C-alpha cells in the first residue's frame, strides 16, 4: 500500500508538479544521463585566452 | 505528532440527515486499492536465468492479470519486519517508489496452467508456448522499432495500457502516457561496434593503453594532464573512407514502469474483470501454474516482483454512532 | 443403479452466487459391500427415502423455474432488503434560528432549544433505488438448489441432458468459455 | 425473440434514414411538406441535401435486391438451427455466388416465392411448439402401437390410463418421448430430471391392473412395484380425475393418494412462503429459519 | 426552427449545448 | 456491384445522410456497442 | 501504408492479391542534415526480404458472421475520404521572374 | 452479509452506483456536485462482457507472410502478397 | 455529467 | 430576490430563460461561426438554507496523542479522534 | 498453513476429524454381516 | 516455509473438525505397502504411537471454503482470515500464556 | 498521398512526440537558429585562467 499511493497520483492528476505540503515530488532523471544523446561538440572555432 | 482533521461546516439539519442516510446498510461505502495486487517476491540467486515458480492449485475467480518487474536484494527491504538489519542501502527503493529500472534485463515468460497446457490462451501469439521480449539472435526477425523487442510481445503489452494495436498504431494519446506508464519510457536505441571476424587488423586495447586526447588529459583519472600531443588510437572510425566493418548490437530502454500481462481474449482493457476471469472454467476449480521466467544473468542478488493483480475491495459502514465495521475481501488469493 | 440414484449435490459459488455445477454425492455412501441380503435390501430402502424426501422438499421450497442453474436471476425472485424508513430527528429548525443570530446573539453548545418552540423531524426511504438482480446469496442457495435426484440418468438426446451438471458450462453459450 | 426472419433481413440491409431509392412513399412524404410531426423541415435544408433527395424522388434509382433476399433465407435457415451460427458468413458467401452464377428472371422470382413460405408457411413451426408432435404425439403413437392391448385383469382401465397419458404429453409443450436404444423414455422437461423408463414401467404394470387390494398393505410393493413406476404414477397424477380408476384397485390406493400428496404441497408451499417472510418481519436467525420450518412440513 | 443556419453534420443540424448561450466569468465563480 | 445509378453527390456520401442514418440499424447498433474496444466509426463517412 | 483507400479498410475474408513496387532510389530515401548529393558518393540501400505484418482482431463468430453477412450489401458499403484531397500543379518560375 | 453474493456485497461486479444507493442520497449526491465532493466512494463496477464478444476458434492473433513473386531491380523492387484471410477474422488494414 | 460517480483501478 | 437585481440579472433567472426563446434557439445553432455566448450574463446563486452553519463549529481542530510509546527503532502514536453528531469528517483531509 | 522451517524434509500431517461408524449384524448362525460407513470420505 | 492444500468439492455433512501436526520423513511408512524400504529409522513413530513432538512449529492456519468465505465465521476473531498459532515478532501483545 | 498522411497525423496525434516503429517524428529546428534572438553575451566579469 506504500507503493499504491504512488502510481495512483500519476493516473489521477498531474505528476510533474511540485506539491510541497504532502511533498508530492517525482523521481525523474533528465534524459541526458540515462540516455547520452551524443552530439560530439559544436566547436568549429578556436577561441583564445 | 498531532492530527489536523479539517471538518466541513455542514449545517445541523443537513448533517444529521447525512448522518442517518449513510447509517443504512445499502448506502454503505466501499473502497479498494488502486494497484490491487498480491505482492510477493522471488530471489534470483547469482547469475541464474531460469527462475520457475509453481503455486499450488486454487481458484482463479476474476483474476485480472500478471505484472512483473525486477529489483536488487541490496536495494530492497523485507517489510514483514519493522526493523531490517542486513540492509545498508538508502535510495529510491523499487519495492515502494515506483522506481523500476531492470525491466530491460529480461528474456522470456512461459505460462502453463496445471503444468499441462500453455497459456497464451489457445495459441494467440507467434511462438505460442511462451512470451518472448528479448530476441537477441537474428533467426527470422520479429523485432520492433530497431530494438530486440518482439511483435510477439508488442501486442500483449502496448495494447494492455492503451487498447491500441488491432486498429493501427499511433502516438497513443496525450492523456494516457502517464509518468509511470509505458510509452513515455520506451526509448529504443542502437549503435555499431567495430567488427572482429571479417578482417585481420582488429586488436583491441585495454584502458591503460586505450588513449586519445594525449598530453592534454591526465593518465587514467582526473589528475593533472601529462604526455605528448599524439594521434588518437581507440575509436575505430565508422565514418568516411576508412570504412572499418562493424557488427550491430542494440538494446531497449524501459525503466520507471512494470511490464504488464493482461488476462483476456483480445488482451484489451475491456473492464475490471475480463471475460477470461468471468468464465465458469476458472471460477469452479483449482489450477496450478508452472510459470517459469528466464532473465539476463545479473551479478547482484536480484528479486523478482510478480504482482498477481486481484481485486481488493473493502466494504465499510457505520451501523450505529460510535461503531465502525469493515468486511475485507481480496479475490483471489484471499488470505495472507 | 438407475433406479435409486445417489443424488447430484450442487456446489455453491461465493463470488457469482450462481450454481457451480453439481456433482455425484460421493461423501455419504454406506459401504454395503460387506453385507448379505437382509441389509442390502435395507440400505436400498434408505436411499429410496432420501430420494423421496428430496422430491417432497424440492416442491415445498424451490422456486418453479425452467432453467435450473440460471445465469441471471430476475429481480422479484431474489430476496431483497426493505428496512423501516429512517426517521431522522432534526435538532434545530433554522427557519427561526438564523433570525436569532442576526438579532446579535451568538450561539454555542448543543424543548430541544429554548428560543424556538417547534422541532420538525423528517423521514426518508431506506431501501435501494432499484431492486437487485443477477446472483443469489448464500441463504437463497440454502433455500433453493436442493440436491437434484436424477432418475434414469443420462438417458436421452444431446441437449436434453442437464448440461449444467457439468461444472464448467455457460448457461447461455452452449459452451465452456475455456482458456480463451 | 423475434417472430419473423425477413424483418431482421429488413433490419440489417435497409437504410435507417428515409431514402427515395427504396421507400419513395415516405421520402416524397416530406419533400412536399405534408407531415404531422415537424412539417416545415425540408425547406431549411440547403442545396446539398435538397438536390440529393429531390432529384432521386421524382425519378427513383434501380437497385438490386439480390443481396437482400438471401438474408431473408440465410436468416430463416439459422433460426431453425439448420446451419451453425458460426457458419452463416460462409453460406451467404456461397449463396450470393450461387444466385449470381445462375441468375435469371426466374431465380429472382423463385427466391421471392421462398421468402414468403418462411414467413406464412413456417407457421407449422409455430404449430408444433403447441401440439408438440416433435417428440410427444407421433413418437408416442409408436409406443401405443407396441404395448399389447390384451390385458387379462382390468381390460377397461388399461385403455383409460394411456388415454390419460396421451393427454399428458399433449397439454405440456416441454415434455417429449424418444427412441434411445431398444426402449422408449419420457422426460417431463427439456433440461429436465425425472426420466421414466417407460418400457420398464408398463412391463411392471402388466399383470397388475386388477388386484382389488385391501387398505392395510403398504410395504409390500418393494418387490412388486419399481420407484420409476412409482414416479410415472406421480407424473400421471395431476391429469387424472376421479373417474379413471375408481376406488378399489391398488392404483386407487396409489393414484388417488398421490394426488393427496401433491395436494399437501400445493397448499403447504403457500404456508412455507409465509414462514420465510416472517423471519425478517420480527427478526429471526436465518440459519435457524429453515431447520424447524421443514420439520413441521415433512 | 432556424435549421437553415446551422452547419449541418449530414442531415441533422449541429445544435449546440445549453451552456453556449450565456456566461458567468467573474473573479472566483 | 451493379452500377446502381445515383448522383455522384450521394453515391459518394458528399451530400447525403450519415453513419447514423444510411447504414442499417443492425450495423449502427453494432457500431455503437463495439465503440469501446473495436472502433470502426471512421470508416463510414460523416459529411458536412 | 498511407494510401487513403487502403489506410483504413475492413477486409471481409478472401484471398487478396497485393502487388507492390518498392523504391531503391538512394538519392531520396535518405534525408540529410546537409542537403548534399547522394548516389554520387556511394550510399546504397539493399533489400534482403520483406514480410507483411498484419494484426488481426479476434471477433466471435456469432458476431463476425453477422458482420461479414451485412457489409456485403450495397448500403453498409463503406466510404473513405482522402486528407488534403490534393491536386498539385507545380507551375514553373524561371530565373528571377 | 449473507443475502448477497460477494461480487455484489462488494460491487466488484453488479450494479451502477446510482442504482444501489437510497434515493435520498442520489438526490443529495448530485445536489452537492460543486462544493462537497462525493464522487469518490461508491464504486462503479465494469464487467467487460463475455458471451460472443471475442473468439473461441483459436485464431492466430497476428501472423506474418513471406513474399511470393519477389524480384530485384536496380531502381525499383517489386513484390506481391496473397494475404489470404480465410472465412473469418476480419482485418482493419491500418495495423 | 451532473454527479456521475466513478471508480477507476490500475490499467484503464 | 430584489428586483433591482432581477432586472439587472445579477441574480435570479438564468440566461437560457430571460432571453426570448427565439434567441436561445438562435445561438444554439450558431456557435461554429458566430458565437454570441459572451454577451448575456448567466447568474449563479450559491444557495442558503442549510449549507453553512451558525452554531459555533470550529472548522479545523488539532487532535492530540495520548500515550505515545517508544522503541529504539519504532514510534507508536495513539490517538483519540472524535466527532459528535455533526461535522461529518471527510478523512481524506 | 505456515510452519517454522527446518533442514530435514518433514511431511505435514492433517488429521481430518471425520465421522465413522459400523453396523455389524448376525441374522443366522454362521454368517456375520456389516455395513460400514464413514461420512465424509466414504466408499460405496 | 508454507504449504497450501486444496481438496475438491465434497459433501461436508457429518463433519466434526480438523487436527494437524508435523512428522519427520523417516517416521512414516509409505502406507501403500506392508514393507517400506525407506523407513530406515527405528524410533518412536508418531504416525503409529500417537506421540508427536513437532506441535510447536506452526504459524497462521487458514481455512477457506471455495477460496472466498474465510472460516473463522464472519470475522469472528482478531484477524478475520487466519488462526494465528505463533505471533513471534512484535506489535500488539496478542501473545498470551507467557 | 506522401504529403497527405504527413500532416494527417498532425491533426490526429500529438505531433511533437516521437515514435520509432513508424519512424514518426518532426523535422523541426529550434527557433533560436532560424530566428537569431540576439542578446549579446553574459559579460560584466573579467574571467581568468
Amino acid at each position: 500500500t506504500e507503493l499504491s499511493y504512488q502510481l495512483m497520483l500519476d493516473a489521477l492528476g498531474d505528476r510533474s508538479r511540485y506539491f510541497s505540503m504532502w511533498n508530492q515530488a517525482v523521481d525523474s532523471y533528465d534524459p541526458d544521463v540515462r540516455i547520452i544523446e551524443n552530439h560530439g561538440v559544436e566547436d568549429e572555432l578556436p577561441n583564445y585566452c | 505528532i498531532n492530527l489536523y482533521a479539517n471538518f466541513f461546516p455542514m449545517a445541523h439539519n443537513t448533517a444529521s440527515t447525512l448522518e442517518a442516510m449513510l447509517r443504512n446498510d445499502t448506502n454503505d461505502q466501499s473502497f479498494n486499492d488502486y494497484l490491487c495486487a498480491a505482492n510477493m517476491l522471488y530471489p534470483i540467486p547469482s547469475n541464474a536465468t531460469s527462475v520457475p515458480i509453481s503455486i499450488p492449485s486454487r481458484n482463479w475467480a476474476a483474476f485480472r492479470g500478471w505484472s512483473f518487474t525486477r529489483l536488487k536484494t541490496k536495494e530492497t527491504p523485507s517489510l514483514g519486519s519493522g526493523f531490517d538489519p542486513y540492509f545498508t542501502y538508502s535510495g529510491s527503493v523499487p519495492y515502494l517508489d515506483g522506481t523500476f529500472y531492470l525491466n530491460h534485463t529480461f528474456k522470456k515468460v512461459s505460462i502453463m496452467f496445471d503444468s499441462s497446457v500453455s497459456w497464451p490462451g489457445n495459441d494467440r501469439l507467434l511462438t505460442p508456448n511462451e512470451f518472448e521480449i528479448k530476441r537477441t539472435v537474428d533467426g527470422e526477425g520479429y523485432n520492433v522499432a530497431q530494438c530486440n523487442m518482439t511483435k510477439d510481445w508488442f501486442l500483449i503489452q502496448m495494447l494492455s495500457h492503451y487498447n491500441i494495436g488491432y486498429q493501427g498504431f499511433y502516438v497513443p494519446e496525450s492523456y494516457k502516457d502517464r509518468m509511470y506508464s509505458f510509452f513515455r519510457n520506451f526509448q529504443p536505441m542502437s549503435r555499431q561496434v567495430v567488427n572482429t571476424t571479417t578482417y585481420k587488423e582488429y586488436q583491441n586495447v585495454t584502458l591503460p593503453f586505450q588513449h586519445n586526447n594525449s598530453g592534454f588529459v591526465g593518465y587514467m583519472g582526473p589528475t593533472m594532464r601529462e604526455g605528448q600531443a599524439y594521434p588518437a588510437n581507440y575509436p575505430y572510425p565508422l565514418i568516411g573512407q576508412t570504412a572499418v566493418p562493424s557488427l550491430t548490437q542494440k538494446k531497449f530502454l524501459c525503466d520507471r514502469t512494470m511490464w504488464r500481462i493482461p488476462f483476456s481474449s483480445n488482451f484489451m482493457s475491456m473492464g475490471a474483470l475480463t471475460d477470461l476471469g468471468q468464465n465458469m472454467l476458472y471460477a469452479n476449480s483449482a489450477h496450478a501454474l508452472d510459470m517459469t521466467f528466464e532473465v539476463d544473468p545479473m551479478d547482484e542478488p536480484t528479486l523478482l516482483y510478480v504482482l498477481f493483480e486481484v481485486f481488493d475491495v473493502v466494504r465499510i459502514h457505520q451501523p450505529h454512532r460510535g461503531v465502525i465495521e469493515a468486511v475485507y475481501l481480496r479475490t483471489p488469493f484471499s488470505a495472507g | 443403479s438407475k433406479e435409486i440414484p445417489t443424488p447430484y449435490m450442487w456446489s455453491y459459488q461465493p463470488q457469482m452466487g450462481l450454481a457451480a455445477g453439481a456433482s455425484q454425492d460421493y461423501s455419504s455412501r454406506m459401504n454395503w459391500l460387506s453385507a448379505g441380503p437382509h441389509m442390502i435390501g435395507r440400505v436400498n430402502g434408505i436411499r429410496a427415502t432420501r430420494n423421496q424426501i428430496l422430491l417432497e422438499q424440492a416442491a415445498l421450497t424451490s422456486t418453479p423455474r425452467s432453467q435450473l442453474n440460471p445465469p441471471n436471476w430476475p429481480a422479484v425472485q431474489v430476496y431483497q432488503e426493505n428496512p423501516a424508513p429512517t426517521t431522522v430527528l432534526l435538532p434545530r429548525d433554522a427557519e427561526a434560528e438564523v433570525q436569532m443570530t442576526n438579532s446579535g446573539a451568538q450561539l454555542a453548545g448543543g424543548g430541544r432549544s429554548s428560543f424556538t418552540p417547534r422541532q420538525a423531524y423528517l423521514t426518508l426511504q431506506s431501501s435501494s433505488s432499484q431492486p437487485r438482480s443477477g446472483g443469489i446469496g448464500t441463504l437463497q442457495f440454502v433455500e433453493e438448489f436442493v440436491p437434484s435426484v436424477y432418475f434414469n440418468p443420462f438417458s436421452g438426446a444431446p441437449g436434453l441432458y442437464p448440461d449444467d451438471f457439468i461444472p464448467n458450462y455457460d448457461a447461455v453459450s452452449e459452451s465452456v468459455d475455456g482458456y480463451d | 425473440q423475434q417472430v419473423d426472419p425477413a424483418m431482421l433481413a429488413a433490419l440489417q440491409s435497409q437504410p435507417s434514414g428515409v431514402t427515395p431509392s427504396d421507400d419513395w412513399a415516405a421520402a416524397m412524404d416530406r419533400i412536399l411538406a405534408l407531415t404531422t410531426r415537424n412539417p416545415e423541415a425540408f425547406r431549411q435544408q440547403p442545396q446539398a441535401n435538397r438536390f440529393s433527395a429531390i432529384l432521386e424522388a421524382v425519378v427513383p434509382s434501380r437497385t438490386n435486391p439480390t443481396h437482400e433476399k438471401v438474408l431473408a433465407i440465410v436468416n430463416a435457415l439459422t433460426e431453425s438451427k439448420a446451419i451453425r451460427k458460426d457458419e452463416a458468413g460462409l453460406i451467404y458467401n456461397a449463396l450470393l455466388e450461387r444466385v449470381a452464377r445462375y441468375n435469371s428472371t426466374n431465380v429472382q422470382a423463385n427466391l421471392d416465392r421462398l421468402t414468403t413460405d418462411v414467413r406464412e408457411a413456417v407457421a407449422q413451426r409455430e404449430r408444433f411448439m403447441h401440439d408438440t408432435n416433435l417428440g410427444s404425439q407421433v413418437a408416442l403413437n409408436a409406443f401405443l402401437s407396441t404395448l399389447p392391448a390384451n390385458v387379462p385383469r382390468g381390460q377397461e382401465d388399461y385403455v383409460s390410463f394411456i388415454s390419460a397419458l396421451r393427454l399428458l404429453v399433449a397439454e405440456v409443450p416441454q415434455s417429449e418421448v424418444y427412441q434411445s436404444g431398444p426402449d422408449y423414455f419420457f422426460q417431463t422437461s427439456r433440461q429436465g430430471l425425472q426420466t421414466v423408463n417407460l418400457t420398464q414401467a408398463f412391463k411392471n404394470l402388466q399383470g397388475m391392473w386388477g388386484v382389488r387390494a385391501p387398505v392395510g398393505d403398504r410395504a409390500t410393493i418393494s418387490s412388486l412395484l419399481t420407484p420409476n413406476t412409482r414416479l410415472l404414477l406421480l407424473l400421471i397424477a395431476p391429469f387424472t380425475n376421479s373417474s379413471t380408476i375408481s376406488r378399489d384397485s391398488y392404483l386407487g390406493h396409489l393414484i388417488t393418494l398421490y394426488r393427496e400428496a401433491i395436494g399437501q404441497t400445493q397448499v403447504d408451499e403457500q404456508t412455507f412462503q409465509e414462514i420465510t417472510s416472517v423471519s425478517r418481519a420480527l427478526g429471526q436467525q436465518d440459519t435457524g429459519s429453515l431447520e424447524a420450518t421443514l420439520n413441521f412440513l415433512l | 426552427n432556424f435549421a437553415s443556419l446551422a452547419p449541418r453534420h449530414g442531415s441533422r443540424p449541429f445544435m449546440g449545448t445549453w451552456n453556449e448561450i450565456g456566461t458567468s466569468q467573474l473573479n472566483g465563480g | 456491384a451493379t452500377p446502381s445509378m445515383m448522383p455522384q453527390w450521394s453515391y459518394m456520401h458528399i451530400a447525403g445522410q450519415d453513419a447514423s442514418e444510411y447504414l442499417s440499424p443492425g450495423l449502427v447498433q453494432f457500431a455503437r456497442a463495439t465503440d469501446t474496444y473495436f472502433s470502426l466509426g471512421n470508416k463510414f463517412r460523416n459529411p458536412t | 501504408q498511407k494510401f487513403f483507400a487502403i489506410k483504413n479498410l475492413l477486409l471481409l475474408p478472401g484471398s487478396y492479391t497485393y502487388e507492390w513496387n518498392f523504391r531503391k532510389d538512394v538519392n531520396m530515401i535518405l534525408q540529410s542534415s546537409l542537403g548534399n548529393d547522394l548516389r554520387v558518393d556511394g550510399a546504397s540501400v539493399r533489400f534482403d526480404s520483406i514480410n507483411l505484418y498484419a494484426n488481426f482482431f479476434p471477433m466471435a463468430h456469432n458476431t463476425a458472421s453477422t458482420l461479414e453477412a451485412m457489409l456485403r450489401n450495397d448500403t453498409n458499403d463503406q466510404s473513405f475520404n482522402d486528407y488534403l484531397c490534393a491536386a498539385n500543379m507545380l507551375y514553373p518560375i524561371p530565373s528571377n521572374a | 452479509p449473507s443475502m448477497m453474493p460477494q461480487w455484489s456485497y462488494m460491487h466488484i461486479a453488479g450494479q451502477d452506483a446510482s442504482e444501489y444507493l437510497s434515493p435520498g442520497l442520489v438526490q443529495f449526491a448530485r445536489a452537492t456536485d460543486t462544493y462537497f465532493s462525493l464522487g469518490n466512494k461508491f464504486r462503479n463496477p465494469t464487467v467487460a462482457p463475455t458471451h460472443d464478444v471475442t473468439t473461441d476458434r483459436s485464431q492466430r492473433l497476428t501472423l506474418r507472410f513471406v513474399p511470393v513473386d519477389r524480384e530485384d531491380t536496380a531502381y525499383s523492387y517489386k513484390v506481391r502478397f496473397t494475404l489470404a484471410v480465410g472465412d473469418n477474422r476480419v482485418l482493419d488494414m491500418a495495423s | 455529467g451532473w454527479g456521475l460517480h466513478s471508480a477507476g483501478m490500475y490499467g484503464g
